[PDB]
């Protein structure tokens, strides 16, 4: 049977999906907090060419 | 005396299933719970996490501090300076009161 | 990706929290002064309305 | 306290001065938490009336979710307007009465004399 | 005017004192309430006539209206109490102590 | 009169002790009269004379409590020469609770009243020193 | 005031006869009319804290 | 420790409960107490501000 | 009761507080209060039993006295300064007697001895109304004159309401009196902050209402009126134990439930005005309030009291209740603290 | 942090939407995986602590506690399968949900940058714990135990809330990064002393102190095995974490407002370790040993020296592990005879030879057998105190003696001696509980191998 | 037939289903178009951004 194989065993996507979603939200926070990117008395350096960002 | 069921009788869980692991009365469930526990606890966590931690570099800046202390003692013995000044902050940076 | 990312995120977080603290204190002084001195625009308490007055010529002159 | 401020329209939900604010994303965590409240409300309704959960009254659950997200969006626009007006009033009053809100002119730790409290 | 208002206030206070200090009978307390209503009506009418404010005379008549409605429902409750216990005594409605 | 009850703070502790005693005794009598009123109106007595008895009982008890509190407080301020110490007021509240027990004939009430009234009086002294506000005006 | 329905619909059920300086029958005038008028006109647009 | 902290708090609060809530269900006495409160408030006001 | 009578009476109940809210003149606030207390009585006495009649009497007499006092206050503020609505230039005696009478009506301590009885003697759907809809108009009055109220009096009243509510509901077996004392305590909270900020007393009122209404609904589900009765829910309606427990723990003021928000944001706004002691005592006694809610949770959900041989029948049969609003309100009364900024201002 | 919390949430739908048979396996496995995911916090290659947002963070102090909290969940689930085997599916799911909520709230508390979130969650950890105790405990004292546990904590916490709000009104923020750089000496006054009391007594009641510790043994005795484990291992560490975080803003009032508490802790250590001798209940013995151990943490935190904080962190971690282990061991025999008395079953080395090695190793970790980390903490705390006053080692040493004494008494009168031949119901050991003891022990070996992780901010 | 006392909610009430679905989709559409119009009004009230 294929339905009885997926009526159960489909719950094995929740927790991994949650991990992915949490990583996404952490990236969103990092994006929000970009007001000192390459503007810190330490790590403030001149930018390389083709380097559009010091970090996302 | 009011109605209730009598206190049941303890059971020997090995009676019906001698190959019992302690998890569930249904054997298949028992075996697979055992296997998942063992796998995800010992084979996965206690091994891969242990390695991940053993290969964390410069934990809290410990190797770097050693290398730099070597650099500094070298420089300071080679240039006559002492190995540690009793004052962290250059007094020029400090303006003490004009106490009178 | 470290270690500059965490450093700079921390700097930004500190900016944010310090600004919010400053503003909370500013609010707690502004409300005080508005409620003591009556200046606007908060803590303005109502007064009788002025357009329900009869400005028409009355029956007696001294009114 | 803000009730008696100039321009206060009595019984006005969105005074049309709030259309200068950045409206809220529809995937805002608050709206998709109101959505969870709606879903859990459908679930508890099915539970109390002795109905299968997660499989009964799918229209009812959808309705709950939509209503919750709707009220959320609009109430949230209003609350944003309110907090913005609060900041507006505060900054305006500070500009008007500066002598009561002067600068800090803070010194550096070279001139400050903080005492030392040992640990012995 | 001032002595009149002082005496009417003292009268309201006496009727309130009566209402608060129950005796066996309930109708006496209802009558004390009506006396407070009377005092207040008179005070309001005197004030409106002393101020020549003929736009506030509609107020005391409303006072009387609502006071009499209160009296009516009080009399109905009194009827029910008497039916229950046979008397309008207050020492009989003391079973809600639990 | 409120100037009377404020005469308690016209001079620091260890001074005009008898005046402090009289003031605190009057305050205790006040509180006891309030409690006796509430205890005769509610939970009334079999007889008016018995109600007056209850009144006098509660009132004299409260007055004795206040007397001991104020007296011991000013005495400790006079002896160890620490007028600004909440510990004197703690001792005073403790003596007041020991009284409260003597009257009720209960060592448990004595201990509880001690450890509660002492705390309360010490906090009252702390509030008079550090300028607290019990019923403050709205200022924001 | 708590629910300013009147000020919303633009009606007057209870507010046109509050104070003495309001319209009276046959254009009579309650005594202290001018004093009340001036008090109200001074207290307008500033609040009850300043008006005091 | 049981006597001191928990089994003293419990006794205190249950006794104050017995006091407060063991009423007689008579409106006469409730209104007498209301009068007591009226008088107390008027006295507080008179002495504090007049 | 016929539909015409029901219409008139319920429309009057509704209209009463509306007039009070929507009116500038104090006299019309008074007539609104009177509409309310005249229309509510027949709904109490409908059952026609001695308990209902005496509840009606104790309610009517008290509310009439309080209304006469409020009317005296209005008439004195008319004799003085020749206007109806109060003003900054009004006698503190007038203002304070008005506050006292409004408390008398609301049922605050020490003017509370009538509310537990009046709520025990009547049915539950009326206790709901009594404790939720009839506490607004007074609060409207108080919120329109909050700058003028004395802080000493309201604060004494509030600490008294807290202490007495706790100590009284502590040893109650009947549920209606427990709800009465909960009302007393939460009204003490509502009132302790009114002069400083009345946008928070309205919040506490809304929250207490959405909290008590579904509790009353639960009680009305099986007409439960005692601890021993609700102890039988595990056999009759076990799907209600979760919501019951959560609403109780919220009413008590436990995080992470939105019954803690009023407590917290009131303590805050009080210490912004240096009322450390008041807020401290209030919280320490709200703990005692929580205690008997917890004992009740024990009795109902966290353990299983004995049942009867007949409840098997109730198990056989079906049930149409509750409605949709119970779940809605019970969810928006426990799981909404995350939205507190939206709730507070 | 979301990558550790959102999986812990989705665990709930995984618990409820799962077939009655596969509900335990799935949740256990994914909880193990989440414990794994939590190991990234140890990637600290600098002195700059990890700030993930304005709300979530993890320093060297919170990371060990977070990992322990994520690792204890599957162990609790396992331990909680022999009981609940006869309970309905919904009850099992509810138990698992309680445990998951506890995990989540604790990870939040340890990740929180602000003290109000910390307080809200510190208090939210009462609901699931109380439910577990009163709903799945076995005796009637469940209810009094839950009452004590609630109200000690709340009566302690309310002043803490008042003090946090006061600090907010005075400073503008309750953030922990800001309150550390923007700090000011606290003028010595009765007001600030009461502030100290308010800020401390909630945690001191949760560690706990000696004078207030009666809520702990009642709970542990009347709590099911999972509740006992989480309580002992984490819900006490909660108070120490709070004190360590909040003691920066109480300087220097901690210099002279500590003597009472240092003293009570040092003395109650002896008192409790002595109680652990004349104690019929094994669970009560474990609880009083926990109190004796947390007394050292309290004293250490009170003197606030680097060695002190380090020893306190090590002792917290090690005691959590070993106490969870001892409660597991006790419940093993309980499930056979259904009695908590340590005198009934006193020859169990002749039937359970392997399970006795777990008893031995635990009781060796309970006492300070080196190079265990249960010993390094005690040693560095002893050193810090000796530096404080050279007369502390007297009490420390008599506590050491009593500790060895009652641990040896436990294992002797429980395993060694003549077997109780009437105990025909002594089924052999379950693979599951054996895995439990193994999972409690091996991490102790690994930490002893790498102690740099559990030192703390001071090192 | 399994229930002697024929149940309520045995076969659905379709008016409620239709009304619920219609209200849901209408509220979603109203909300989305209103959000877009609000974005546009904000942008054009300040420099299209
Ligand atoms: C996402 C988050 C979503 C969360 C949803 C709630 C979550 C569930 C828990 C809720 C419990 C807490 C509720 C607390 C609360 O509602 O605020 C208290 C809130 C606090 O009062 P307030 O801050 O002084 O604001 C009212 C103004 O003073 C009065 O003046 P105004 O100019 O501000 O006018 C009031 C305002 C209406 O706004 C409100 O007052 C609250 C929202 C009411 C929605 C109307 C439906 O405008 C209207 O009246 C609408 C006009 C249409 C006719 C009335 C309907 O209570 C009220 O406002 C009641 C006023 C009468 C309302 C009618
Ligand atoms: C925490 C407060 C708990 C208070 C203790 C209440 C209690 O004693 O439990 C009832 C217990 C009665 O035991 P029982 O007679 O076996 O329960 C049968 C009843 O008819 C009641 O159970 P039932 O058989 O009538 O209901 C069937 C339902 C079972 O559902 C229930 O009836 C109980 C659900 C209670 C909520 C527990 C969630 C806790 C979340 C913590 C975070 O089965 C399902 O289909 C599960 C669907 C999900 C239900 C909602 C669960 C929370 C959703 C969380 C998100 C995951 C989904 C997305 O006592
Ligand atoms: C922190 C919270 C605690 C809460 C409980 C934890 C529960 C989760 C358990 C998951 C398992 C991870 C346990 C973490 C400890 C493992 C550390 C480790 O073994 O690696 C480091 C170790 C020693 O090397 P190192 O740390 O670099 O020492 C340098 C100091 N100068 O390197 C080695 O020794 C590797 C040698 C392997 C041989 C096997 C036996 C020894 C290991
Ligand atoms: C205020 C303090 C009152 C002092 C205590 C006196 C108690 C008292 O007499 O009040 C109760 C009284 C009703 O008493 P009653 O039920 O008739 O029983 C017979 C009384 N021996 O109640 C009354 O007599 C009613 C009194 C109301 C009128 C008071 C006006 C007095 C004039 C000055
Ligand atoms: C002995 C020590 C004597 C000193 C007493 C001082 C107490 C002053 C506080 C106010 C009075 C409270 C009295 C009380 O506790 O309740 C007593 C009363 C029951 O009366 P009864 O049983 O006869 O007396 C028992 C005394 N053991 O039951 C009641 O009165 C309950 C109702 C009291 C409500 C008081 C509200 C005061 C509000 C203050 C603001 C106005
Ligand atoms: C800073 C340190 C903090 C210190 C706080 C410590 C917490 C103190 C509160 C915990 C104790 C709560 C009450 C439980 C006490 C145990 C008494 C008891 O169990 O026996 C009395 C009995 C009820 O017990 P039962 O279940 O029937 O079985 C035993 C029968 N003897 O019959 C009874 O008498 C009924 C029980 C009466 C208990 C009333 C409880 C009063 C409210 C608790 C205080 C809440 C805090 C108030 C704020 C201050």
């Amino acid at each position: 049977t294929l339905f009885q194989l997926l009526r159960e065993h489909w719950v094995h996507i929740l927790v991994p999906a949650g991990f992915v979603f949490g990583c996404y939200l952490d990236r969103k926070d990092d994006e929000k907090l970009t007001a000192f990117r390459n503007k810190s008395m330490l790590f403030q350096r001149e930018l390389r060419p083709n380097e559009e960002v010091t970090w996302k | 005396q009011w109605q209730e069921d009598p206190e049941p009788e303890d059971e020997n869980v090995y009676a019906k299933n001698p190959d019992f692991h302690g998890y569930d009365s249904d054997p298949v469930v028992d075996v697979w719970n055992m296997r998942a526990v063992f796998f995800f606890g010992f084979s996965i966590v206690l091994v891969f996490g242990t390695t991940f931690v053993a290969y964390v570099p410069d934990y809290r800046m410990q190797e770097w501090a050693r290398r730099e202390a070597e650099r500094l003692v070298k420089y300071r013995e080679v240039n006559g300076l002492p190995i540690m000044e009793s004052n962290y902050f250059d007094p020029s940076k400090i303006q003490l009161p004009e106490d009178d | 990706d470290g270690p500059e990312k965490n450093y700079e995120k921390t700097l930004a977080i500190l900016q944010i929290e310090s600004e919010k603290a400053e503003l909370r204190l500013k609010e707690q002084e502004v409300r005080r002064l508005m409620r003591a001195r009556g200046d606007g625009p908060w803590y303005q308490f109502p007064t009788p309305e002025k357009e329900f007055i009869d400005h028409s010529p009355k029956a007696t002159p001294d009114n | 306290m803000m009730n008696g401020r100039p321009g206060h329209e009595p019984l006005k939900f969105l005074p049309d001065e709030a259309r200068s604010l950045p409206p809220p994303k529809l995937n805002d965590p608050r709206l998709v938490y109101m959505g969870l409240l709606g879903y859990c409300t459908g679930l508890m309704d099915n539970m109390l009336r002795m109905r299968p959960v997660m499989r009964a009254g799918l229209h009812r659950q959808l309705l709950f979710v939509t209503s919750f997200v709707f009220a959320g969006y609009f109430y949230l626009k209003r609350q944003n307007y309110l907090y913005a007006v609060k900041d507006h009033d505060m900054f305006g009053y500070i500009k008007l009465h500066p002598e009561d809100f002067p600068e800090k002119e803070k010194k550096t730790y070279a001139e400050i004399l903080e005492p030392f409290h040992p640990v012995r | 005017m001032p002595s009149t208002f002082f005496n009417l206030t003292m009268a309201f206070s006496l009727s309130l004192l009566g209402t608060l200090m129950f005796r066996s009978h309930l109708m006496s307390t209802l009558l004390c309430l009506e006396g407070m209503v009377l005092s207040l009506f008179i005070m309001t009418s005197v004030t409106s006539l002393n101020s020549n404010s003929m736009s506030s005379m509609p107020i005391p008549i409303t006072i009387l209206v609502f006071a009499a409605c209160e009296a009516a429902v009080g009399l109905a409750l009194l009827v029910k109490v008497s039916n229950t216990y046979g008397t309008d005594y207050v020492q009989n409605l003391n079973l809600l102590q639990c | 009169v409120k100037r009377f009850f404020e005469s308690y703070h016209e001079v620091p502790d260890g001074t005009q002790c008898h005046r402090k005693t009289y003031i605190t005794t009057a305050l205790g009598g006040i509180c006891g009269i309030i409690g006796s009123a509430y205890s005769v109106s509610l939970n009334p007595a079999d007889s008016t004379l018995e109600a007056v008895a209850r009144v006098g009982r509660y009132t004299f008890t409260a007055a004795a409590i206040g007397a001991m509190f104020g007296l011991t407080t000013c005495v400790s301020a006079q002896v160890r020469e620490k007028p600004d110490d909440p510990l004197n007021y703690f001792i005073g509240g403790c003596a007041g609770g020991l009284t409260l027990g003597a009257r009720t004939h209960s060592y448990g009430t004595a201990a509880m009243g001690c450890v509660y009234m002492g705390t309360a009086a010490a906090l009252f002294k702390i509030g008079k020193l550090e300028g607290w506000e019990l019923f403050p005006t709205p200022k924001v | 005031p708590f629910l300013d329905i009147q000020k919303k619909l633009g009606i007057s059920l209870d507010r046109h006869f509050m104070f003495l300086s309001a319209e009276q029958p046959y254009k009579n005038a309650a005594r202290c009319h001018a004093f009340e008028k001036e008090w109200i006109e001074c207290a307008h647009g500033i609040g009850g804290t300043r008006a005091k | 420790l049981e006597k001191t902290i928990p089994k003293s708090t419990s006794t205190l609060h249950t006794n104050m409960t017995t006091l407060t809530t063991n009423q007689k269900g008579l409106i006469k006495l409730y209104f007498m107490s209301f009068l007591i409160n009226i008088i107390l408030i008027i006295i507080l006001y008179s002495i504090n501000l007049e | 009761m016929n539909p015409i009578t029901l219409a008139i009476i319920y429309f009057t109940i509704f209209l009463g507080p509306v007039i009070t809210m929507s009116s500038t003149n104090l006299m019309l606030m008074w007539v609104g209060l009177e509409f309310s207390l005249l229309a509510i009585i027949p709904m109490l006495i409908n059952k026609k039993n001695p308990r209902s009649t005496e509840a009606a009497t104790k309610y009517f007499v008290t509310q009439a006295t309080a209304s006469m006092i409020i009317l005296l206050a209005i008439v004195l503020n008319y004799k003085q300064l020749g206007t109806w609505m109060f003003q900054q230039q009004t006698n503190g005696l007038i203002l304070n007697m008005t506050l006292m009478a409004l408390s008398m009506k609301l049922g605050l301590a020490p003017f509370h001895f009538w509310l537990p009885e009046v709520t025990q003697g009547i049915p539950l759907h009326m206790g709901l109304i009594l404790l939720t809809w009839q506490k607004i108009a007074p609060l409207s009055i108080l919120i329109q004159i909050y700058p003028l109220l004395n802080s000493t009096i309201i604060l004494m009243l509030a600490i008294t309401s807290i202490f007495m509510g706790a100590w009284g509901g502590l040893n109650q077996t009947q549920m209606r009196k427990i709800m009465a004392y909960s009302s007393i305590a939460h009204m003490g909270w509502m009132l302790a902050i009114l002069p400083y900020n009345p946008s928070l007393t309205l919040l506490n009122l809304m929250i207490y209402i959405i909290l008590t209404a579904p509790m009353f609904m639960a009680l009305m589900l099986n007409n439960s009126m005692t601890i021993n009765s609700i102890s039988l829910l595990w056999n009759k309606t076990p799907a209600m134990l979760t919501m019951i427990s959560l609403m109780l723990l919220s009413l008590g003021g436990l995080p992470p439930l939105t019954g803690f928000l009023p407590k917290w944001i009131i303590i805050t706004e009080l210490m912004k005005n240096n009322c450390l002691i008041m807020a401290t005592l209030m919280a320490m006694m709200a703990l005692l309030n929580l205690f008997f809610y917890t004992r009740l949770i024990y009795s109902t959900s966290l353990t299983m009291f004995p049942t009867n041989n007949n409840s098997k029948m109730m198990t056989h049969q079906t049930k149409t209740k509750p409605n949709l609003m119970f779940s809605t309100l019970a969810i928006m009364s426990t799981m909404t603290l995350p939205l507190a900024p939206q709730l507070i201002t | 942090m979301l990558k550790i919390i959102l999986p812990s949430l989705m665990l709930l739908p995984l618990t409820w939407l799962s077939s009655p048979k596969k509900t335990w396996t799935n949740v256990t496995s994914y909880s193990f995986l989440i414990s794994l995911t939590s190991l990234t916090l140890l990637w600290q290659t600098d002195e700059n602590y990890k700030n993930f947002s304005n709300m979530f963070s993890s320093d060297p102090l919170s990371t060990p506690l977070i990992i322990l909290t994520a690792w204890l969940l599957p162990l609790m689930l396992m331990a909680s399968q022999n009981h609940l085997k006869k309970d309905n599916n919904v009850l099992q799911k509810l138990y698992i949900s309680m445990l998951i909520s506890l995990q989540i709230l604790l990870i939040m508390t340890f990740s929180a940058t602000e003290l109000i979130m910390f307080y809200i969650l510190f208090e939210a950890t009462l609901i699931p714990t109380l439910i577990i105790i009163t709903r799945w405990g076995n005796q009637t004292e469940r209810l009094n135990a839950g009452i004590y546990f609630l109200f000690y904590t709340l009566i302690g916490s309310i002043p803490l809330l008042i003090a946090l709000i006061l600090i907010q009104n005075h400073v503008g923020t309750l953030n922990l990064m800001i309150l550390s750089f923007t700090t000011h000496t606290l003028d010595a006054s009765w007001s600030n002393n009461l502030l100290w009391l308010a800020c401390m007594m909630a945690f001191l009641i949760k560690m706990p102190l000696y004078g207030v510790h009666l809520w702990l043994p009642k709970a542990h005795v009347e709590a099911p095995i999972a509740g006992s484990m989480i309580l002992a291992a984490i819900l006490l560490k909660l108070g120490s974490y709070g004190m360590i975080r909040i003691s920066i803003i109480l300087d220097p009032l901690t210099k002279y407002m500590a003597y009472p508490f240092i003293l009570l802790s040092l003395w109650g250590m002896i008192m409790t370790s002595s109680i652990c001798l004349r104690q019929t209940d094994l669970k009560s013995l474990i609880a009083y040993s926990s109190v004796s151990h947390m007394a050292l943490v309290i004293a250490s935190i009170m003197i606030q020296t680097p060695w002190s904080f380090m020893g306190a962190t090590m002792l917290m971690i090690a005691h959590g592990l070993t106490s969870s282990l001892l409660f597991c061991l006790a419940n093993s025999n309980y499930e056979r005879i259904h009695s908590r008395t340590m005198i009934m079953a006193r020859g169990l080395q002749m039937v359970f030879p392997l399970m006795a090695t777990w008893w031995l190793m635990a009781s060796l970790a309970n006492l300070a057998l080196p190079p265990s980390i249960n010993l390094m903490g005690e040693l560095f705390i002893t050193m810090s105190l000796f530096s404080w006053s050279n007369f502390t080692i007297i009490l420390m040493g008599i506590n050491i003696i009593i500790t060895g004494m009652y641990s040896m008494y436990m294992i002797i009168t429980t395993q060694r001696g003549k077997l109780t031949n009437h105990m025909i119901n002594l089924q052999p050991s379950h693979t599951r509980e054996l895995t439990l003891m193994a999972l409690h022990m091996i991490p102790l070996i690994l930490l002893t191998t790498s102690p740099k992780l559990i030192t703390g901010l001071t090192m | 037939k399994f229930y002697v006392r024929e149940p309520v909610n045995a076969k659905p009430n379709w008016l409620a289903v239709g009304l619920s679905v219609g209200a849901s989709v209408f509220m979603w559409i109203y909300l989305i178009q209103t959000h877009n119009e609000d974005v546009l009004e904000y942008k054009r009230r300040n420099g299209l951004e």
